[PDB]
């Protein structure tokens, strides 16, 4: 059952990643 | 009786609560005597 | 002045009181039966 | 125990007596209302 | 109200809202299938419930 | 005595970008340790 | 005018009793239910289902009259009086326990009529249904217990019977066979509901003896109008008291007649609860781990132990008589006891 | 049964004495109401 | 003016943000007496030998107890009603072995529920207000009395008080029923009428008040914001709840007072409440529920059995299990 | 405040109410009796009578057992 | 068709006969006797 | 496999608590 | 396809004394379930 | 260690009273 | 005491995320 802690950390690390290239603040020039 | 054509309702409230208090109080009467007084 | 005589409300009145008088006559009869 | 027994009479006479004579303190004039 | 060609495809089935047909309508007939679906859940409740026994099948594992 | 406003208190903030790199940096050190925090 | 608006017109006219379309469910469901009760607790036996007297002309009083549960060889059978039970006997209707369901069913369908009738006359007078999601709670008190859990069991028979001693009956039948003081979802009710007196009592004399000077009786009940536009007593003085007194004070009127209805409510959804459960036998009977300790270890006692102690001698002394169907024949060197009794 | 009998007889007695007692009024106000 | 008058003046005080008053005095030092001593012993107290008969029973988290089955376990029974302070023990362990934990904590509580009822009529009397909120209070002060000290006494121990506990208490109320069939008192049903109809009148006034509250707010916020504290004018409509409930029932069952509909909110559970702590104070000298037990006859003289012979058998199978090695002789009079 | 129907204090308070109830409820009250003391109500509701809940041939309760046949088990009983 | 079947077709019967369509007929009579006046 | 009994916990707690911690001071923000 | 802001957006609000009824809620709930957690 | 789960769930209930109590919400006249 | 070995976690979670649940969004509170 530590696999099931294993996987739920990298499947953490793998949601940040989706939303901070999907839903990432905009650069914008100002 | 103290006015014409209509009872008093105080004297309808005391004949109706002597009438249900004897109701009751067969009933009462009725746990010591017949059937479910244990003898 | 001049109601009305039967209504619902007399009708449930009656309903309740007519049974509950005949079953508090059963129930006194009770009073009386002997083992 | 003799000295706790002790302490704890000391303490606890204290209390009430607290108690009593603040109600002895004319505790009916403290109200809002009337003092007479 | 952004368009696309998807959204004009089916805009017709969201076109008709809030028509409505006037009085009554249909509303008998809904009542008598209400009570036909009535009757077919007492039905069926009644045999699962054993109180409704048919010739043919039994209410049981065998069948 | 009188309990007085502290005018010393400021907001904290933290933005969308600090957001998601602490939350990867706290994804990854989980990721680095939970095999130790086992044996 | 059509005939449908002529008949609502009529069904919701301002008369003592009011009827509505709801009434139409309501008053004859609930007319049976009633006197179904009345008419079995008066007259109608448990001999067959029982072997219990149950009835005034018996010779029981009101504490032990009951519209007693039917046989347990009928199963979850409906037991209408048409049914191939009874075959539209009244007699043996009224001998097999056809009351039971008679009321039951009857009642259930009353207690949607009523709750009906709260949304009706909610919509008709123009105020929000709270007094319908509130009554929710008996409802769901009165399926989970009087429904579920008989239909999870074996039969009818295990459902709690219509009257006093029949119902103390269920009570301890469900601490002895489930421990059901032990299930947390009971728990919860029992907060719900002592909280609830404990709100009724606490906000009822403290509206009382908060009340502004608005007459000059010392009969103070006198002074109030039920058409005028301010406060009868004094929130700010309540608040004041309860938050020196207690800590904490309510200080939003809405708020604090918003929890009066949670409080109760929220406690009969969770006993309900719990009681789905127990149709089930899903209990919280058991600490596994004090048990396991206890069966190693002869002197580690608990309280916890020692109701389970008592619930094994509820259950083995109890059932001969409680469940006659099962002919349970426990000889009397098989019963538990403690020394001396 | 004349069990049946005598435990009716009662009941229309009380029926008949209502009836006696208040029967011009009731059709009074049954004909009033249509 | 003189330091007494002043200390006067600061404990009648009512801009304290706790009232303290002459019944605080005693209040607080009692409750917190009592209070430190029941986490100390709920956490870490060893067992108490509560019937007399050197079978220990652990009460205490640190002794395999959860918080379901913790308790403060009450007295020994070779103790009986005697005075057992700590200063009457050899030793601390000797104590703690008899329950006396159970005895500090029970005393402290009572004197400081009894004065916190007369807290609250102090404070009452501070602000001007009427004083008759302690009267309310005095129904639970009067079931915890019951339980902890009249039961007791009537009963020759404290051994015999409810445990300080959940499991506890549910021991207790078993062997309650087993020997005094209090679900067929009278009183008991009064007190299940009175917290039955008490939550059923909390649950009604809740609702008929939040049915009929003004249009103050929008569909968003809570309409808890529709009422802004120590405003003057009422918050919901008393005229048309009453309309409604005197549809739901009839007109004439309607409170539309609402002085008269708050009275009887105070009065319905706390009536009831009174009479369940004086059933359970007068059960304390054995006066029992009713006892039905073979009061159907057949003709012949054979018993017929009613729900009362079964709630007996419940009872009898309660009461040869309870403390099972404690009796000694074949009644239970004790 | 009245929705219409006649106070019922001005009701059971006349003189006409009394005159029919006088009689009406005695009626219903020795009605009652009177279904008990014939003993039409043992035989309606199927209630045993004191000499009837065993028989000298079954000592034991008569507990219904079978799922259908009631009538014919409940006459077995006697 | 069992008894129980029959027995069953005729509690549809009768309920209606002796509840559903009593109480419409009286219902639809006396609202249309007793008719509020607007 | 006999792991340490105090690794999920421990793990869980080590991820979740930080996590929060950042939750919260990103939703405020703003505030 | 353009992002537009959406205006049906709405803050959502916790007052202080509902966040001490839910914490107080959420331990006492804690409190009465760990024993059978536990079991 | 279960006793270490109960004493913290009891203590945090006890933390939420005192701040309720101490650093409640004023009550204001408004 | 042989206790449920998922008590700890069942009950810690339990408790703390409706707690951070409610952190948040009291302390959001007035954005
Ligand atoms: C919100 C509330 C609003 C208010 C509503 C109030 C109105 C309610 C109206 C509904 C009335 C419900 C009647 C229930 C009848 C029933 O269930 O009666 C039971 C029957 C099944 O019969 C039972 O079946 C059992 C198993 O039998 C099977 O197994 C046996 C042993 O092997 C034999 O082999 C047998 O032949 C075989 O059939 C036993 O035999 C029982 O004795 C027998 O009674 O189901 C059936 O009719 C139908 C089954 C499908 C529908 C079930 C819906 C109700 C579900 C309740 C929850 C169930 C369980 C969870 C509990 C908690
Ligand atoms: C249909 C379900 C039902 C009904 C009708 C009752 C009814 C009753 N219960 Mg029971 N009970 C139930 C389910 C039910 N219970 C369940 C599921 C449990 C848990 C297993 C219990 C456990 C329980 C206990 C332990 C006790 C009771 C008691 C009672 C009596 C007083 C209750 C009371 O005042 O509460 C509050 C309700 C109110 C204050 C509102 C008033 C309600 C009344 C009865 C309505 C009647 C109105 C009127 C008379 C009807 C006629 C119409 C009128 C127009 C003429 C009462 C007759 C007590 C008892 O036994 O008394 C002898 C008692 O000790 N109950
Ligand atoms: C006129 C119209 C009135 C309208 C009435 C509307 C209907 C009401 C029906 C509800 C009453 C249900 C209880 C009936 C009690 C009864 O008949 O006992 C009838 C029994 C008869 O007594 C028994 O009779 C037996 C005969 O074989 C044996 O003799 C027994 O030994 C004997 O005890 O009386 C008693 O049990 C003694 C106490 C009676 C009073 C108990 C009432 C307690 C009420 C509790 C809450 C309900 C309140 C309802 C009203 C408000
Ligand atoms: C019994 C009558 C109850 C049935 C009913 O709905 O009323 C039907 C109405 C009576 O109440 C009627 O009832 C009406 C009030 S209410 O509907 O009963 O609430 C009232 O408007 C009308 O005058 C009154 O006659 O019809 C009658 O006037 C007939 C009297 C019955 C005489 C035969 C016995
Ligand atoms: C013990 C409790 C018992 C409760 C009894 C309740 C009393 C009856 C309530 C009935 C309410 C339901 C119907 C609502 C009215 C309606 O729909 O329109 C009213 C219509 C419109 O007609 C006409 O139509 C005209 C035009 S239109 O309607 O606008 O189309 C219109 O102008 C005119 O008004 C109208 O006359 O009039 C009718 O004659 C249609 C009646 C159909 C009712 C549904 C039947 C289902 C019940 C039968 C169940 C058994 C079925 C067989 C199963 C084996
Ligand atoms: C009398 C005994 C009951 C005392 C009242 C209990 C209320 C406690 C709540 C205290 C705060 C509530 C509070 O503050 O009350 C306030 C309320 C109003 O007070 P007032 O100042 O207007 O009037 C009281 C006096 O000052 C002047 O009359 O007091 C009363 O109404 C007293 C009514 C007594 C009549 C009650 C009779 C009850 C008898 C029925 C009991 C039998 C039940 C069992 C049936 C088998
Ligand atoms: C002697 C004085 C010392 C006090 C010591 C006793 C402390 C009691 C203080 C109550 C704490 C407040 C908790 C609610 C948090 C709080 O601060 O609420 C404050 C709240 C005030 O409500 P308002 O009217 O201001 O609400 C308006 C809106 O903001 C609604 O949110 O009071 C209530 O809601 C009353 C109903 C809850 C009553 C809860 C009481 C529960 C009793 C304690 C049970 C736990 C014991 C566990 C033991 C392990
Ligand atoms: C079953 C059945 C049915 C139904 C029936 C009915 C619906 C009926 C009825 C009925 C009824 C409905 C009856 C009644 C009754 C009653 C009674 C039995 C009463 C009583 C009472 C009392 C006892 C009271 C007392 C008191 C008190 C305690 C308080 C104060 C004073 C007084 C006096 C009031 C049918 C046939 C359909 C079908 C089959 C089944
Ligand atoms: C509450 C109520 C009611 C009711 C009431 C009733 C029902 C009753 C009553 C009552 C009664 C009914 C009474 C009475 C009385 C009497 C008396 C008080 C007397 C006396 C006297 C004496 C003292 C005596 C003496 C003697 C002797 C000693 C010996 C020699 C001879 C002689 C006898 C002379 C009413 C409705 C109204 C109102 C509401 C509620
Ligand atoms: C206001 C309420 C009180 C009013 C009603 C109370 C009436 C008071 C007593 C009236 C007279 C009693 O009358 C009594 O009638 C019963 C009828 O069951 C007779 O009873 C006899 O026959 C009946 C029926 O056959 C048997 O059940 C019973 O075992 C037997 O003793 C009694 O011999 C007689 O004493
Ligand atoms: C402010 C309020 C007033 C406070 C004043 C009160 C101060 C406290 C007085 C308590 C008196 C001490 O009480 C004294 O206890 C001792 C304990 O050795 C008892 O002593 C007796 O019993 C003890 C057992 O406890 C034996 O060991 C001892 O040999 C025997 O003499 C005395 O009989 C009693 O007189
Ligand atoms: C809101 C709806 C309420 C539903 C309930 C309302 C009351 C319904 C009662 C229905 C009772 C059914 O009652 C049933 O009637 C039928 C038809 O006469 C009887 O049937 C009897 O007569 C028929 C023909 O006359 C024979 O074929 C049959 O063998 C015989 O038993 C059943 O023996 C009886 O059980
Ligand atoms: C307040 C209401 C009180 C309830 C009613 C009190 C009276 C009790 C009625 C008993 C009447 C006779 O009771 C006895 O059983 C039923 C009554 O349905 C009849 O039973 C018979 O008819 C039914 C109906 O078709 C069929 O199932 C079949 O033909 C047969 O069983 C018996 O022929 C009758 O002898
Ligand atoms: O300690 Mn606790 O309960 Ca009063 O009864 Mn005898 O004492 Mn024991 O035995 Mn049963
Ligand atoms: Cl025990
Ligand atoms: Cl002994
Ligand atoms: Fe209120």
């Amino acid at each position: 059952m530590e696999s099931v802690a294993y996987i739920l950390v990298l499947t953490m690390a793998l949601a940040v990643l989706f939303f901070a290239i999907a839903f990432r603040e905009p650069p914008r020039i100002e | 009786m103290f006015a014409e054509g209509r009872i008093p309702l105080w004297v309808v409230g005391v004949v109706a609560g002597i009438g249900a208090i004897g109701v009751l109080g067969l009933f009462f009467y009725g746990a010591y005597a017949g059937l479910g007084s244990s003898m | 002045v001049t109601y009305p005589i039967f209504t619902v409300r007399w009708l449930a009145v009656h309903t309740l009181a007519v049974p509950s008088v005949f079953f508090v006559g059963a129930i006194a009869a009770m009073q009386f039966i002997q083992r | 125990m003799l000295t706790l027994k002790i302490a704890v009479y000391i303490v606890v006479g204290l209390f009430i007596s607290l108690f009593i004579f603040g109600f002895l303190s004319s505790d009916p004039t403290r109200n809002p209302g009337r003092k007479d | 109200a952004q368009r696309t060609r998807l959204g004009d495809i089916l805009r017709p089935l969201n076109s008709e809202y809030g028509k409505v047909v006037p009085g009554w309508g249909t509303t008998p007939v809904m009542g008598v299938f209400m009570a036909l679906f009535l009757v077919f859940l007492l039905i069926i409740l009644q045999i699962y419930n054993s109180s409704l026994i048919l010739e043919g099948f039994s209410v049981d594992w065998a069948g | 005595m009188d309990r007085n406003s502290n005018p010393n208190r400021q907001p904290v903030e933290l933005n969308r970008t600090s957001l998601y790199l602490g939350l990867l940096l706290v994804a990854v050190l989980g990721i680095l340790f939970s095999s130790y925090f086992f044996n | 005018r059509g005939w449908f608006d002529v008949l609502d017109d009529w069904l919701k006219r301002d008369r003592f009793v009011f009827i509505g379309w709801s009434g139409l469910l309501l008053f004859p469901c609930a007319f049976m239910a009633l006197g179904g009760w009345l008419t079995g607790t008066t007259f109608v036996t448990s001999w067959y289902t029982h072997g219990l007297a149950s009835s005034y002309l018996e010779g029981a009083n009101f504490l032990t009259v009951a519209v007693s549960s039917p046989a347990d060889a009928f199963g979850h059978s409906l037991l209408f009086l048409w049914g191939p039970e009874a075959q539209g006997n009244l007699t043996r209707w009224f001998q097999i326990g056809g009351l039971w369901p008679f009321v039951a069913l009857h009642g259930a369908f009353g207690l949607i009529g009523f709750m009906l009738r709260q949304f009706e006359i909610s919509r008709l007078v123009g105020i929000r249904p709270y007094n319908a999601i509130a009554f929710s709670g008996p409802i769901a008190v009165f399926v989970s217990v009087f429904l579920m859990y008989p239909l999870g069991q074996s039969s009818w028979f295990f459902a709690p019977s219509f009257g006093v001693a029949g119902i103390f009956r269920f009570i301890l039948f469900l601490q002895g066979f489930h421990n059901w003081t032990l299930n947390p979802f009971h728990m919860m009710g029992v907060a719900g509901i002592l909280g609830g007196a404990l709100l009724c009592a606490i906000h009822g004399a403290t509206v009382e003896n908060t009340l502004f000077e608005d007459g000059e009786d010392s009969n103070t009940f006198r002074a109030f109008e039920p058409t005028q536009a301010e406060e009868t007593y004094s929130m700010v003085t309540a608040n004041r008291f309860w938050s020196q007194i207690f800590g904490i004070a309510f200080s939003n009127k809405r708020w604090l007649h918003f929890f009066m209805l949670f409080v109760p409510v929220t406690g009969l959804w969770m006993s309900s609860v719990g009681i789905v459960g127990l149709a089930l036998n899903l209990r919280a009977y058991d600490f596994v781990s004090q048990e396991l300790r206890a069966a190693e270890d002869p002197e580690f006692e608990t309280f916890y132990t020692k109701n389970i102690l008592l619930n094994e001698g509820m259950r083995a002394w109890m059932a001969p008589q409680d469940q006659p169907h099962e002919n349970f024949i426990f000889p009397e060197e098989v019963l538990p006891r403690g020394n001396a009794l | 049964d004349w069990r049946v009998i005598v435990v009716v007889s009662p009941l229309l007695i009380a029926a008949t004495w209502a009836a006696i007692n208040i029967g011009a009024a009731a059709i009074r106000q049954l004909q009033d109401v249509l | 003016a003189s330091l007494w008058e002043q200390f006067c003046q600061w404990v009648t005080s009512t801009n304290n943000r706790i009232y303290v008053g002459w019944f605080g005095t005693l209040m607080i030092p009692t409750l917190l007496t009592a209070t430190t001593c029941f986490i100390i012993a709920f956490i870490a107290a060893p067992p108490v030998d509560i019937d007399g008969i050197r079978e220990p029973v652990a009460g205490s988290l640190l002794y395999g107890n959860n918080i379901i089955s913790g308790a403060v376990v009450p007295s020994s029974n070779a103790i009986g009603l005697h005075f057992y302070p700590i200063w009457e023990a050899a030793s601390l362990d000797e104590w703690l072995y008899n329950g006396g934990p159970y005895q500090l904590v029970v005393f402290h509580f009572l004197i400081g529920i009894f004065c916190y009822m007369g807290r609250q009529w102090e404070l009452s009397y501070r602000l001007g207000m009427r004083p008759w909120i302690c009267v309310a209070y005095s129904a639970p002060v009067s079931a915890a009395t019951a339980v902890f000290l009249i039961y007791p006494i009537g009963q020759g121990s404290f051994s015999d008080g409810m445990p300080l506990g959940i499991s506890g208490t549910f021991n207790f109320m078993i062997v309650f029923q087993a020997e005094h069939n209090i679900l067929m008192h009278p009183f008991h049903m009064l007190g299940v009428a009175g917290v039955f109809g008490g939550s059923l009148f909390s649950a009604m006034h809740g609702s008929l008040v939040t049915s009929s509250l003004v249009r103050e707010t929008t569909e968003v916020e809570s309409q808890n914001y529709g009422y802004k504290f120590g405003q003057e004018e009422e918050t919901y409509n008393i005229v048309a709840a009453h309309g409604y409930f005197g549809r739901l029932i009839f007109q004439y069952a309607s409170f539309n007072n609402s002085r008269s509909l708050h009275f009887f909110l105070g009065a319905w559970p706390v009536i009831g409440i009174w009479f369940t702590a004086m059933g359970v104070s007068t059960m304390a000298f054995n006066l029992n529920g009713f006892n039905f037990n073979q009061s159907i006859l057949d003709s012949q003289g054979r018993v017929i059995g009613t729900w009362a012979d079964v709630l007996n058998r419940a009872n009898i199978g309660f009461e040869v299990m309870h403390e099972r090695n404690a009796h000694n002789f074949p009644l239970d009079l004790a | 405040g009245t929705t219409g129907e006649r106070p019922f204090s001005d009701i059971v308070t006349s003189i006409r109410y009394w005159v029919i109830h006088s009689i009406t409820i005695p009626m219903l009250f020795i009605a009652g009796w009177l279904f008990v003391s014939t003993g039409l109500a043992y035989d309606a509701f199927g209630t045993p009578r004191p000499d009837e809940y065993f028989t000298q041939t079954r000592q034991e309760l008569p507990i219904l057992q079978e799922r259908y046949d009631i009538n014919q088990e409940i006459q077995e009983f006697n | 068709m069992t008894p129980s079947l029959a027995n069953f077709l005729w509690s549809l019967v009768l309920g209606a006969a002796i509840v559903l369509i009593p109480a419409t007929v009286g219902l639809i009579f006396i609202s249309q006797k007793d008719k509020i006046t607007r | 496999m006999q792991v340490n009994n105090l690794g999920f916990i421990a793990s869980i707690l080590f991820v979740l608590v930080p996590t929060v911690f950042l939750l919260i001071l990103f939703i405020q923000t703003g505030k």
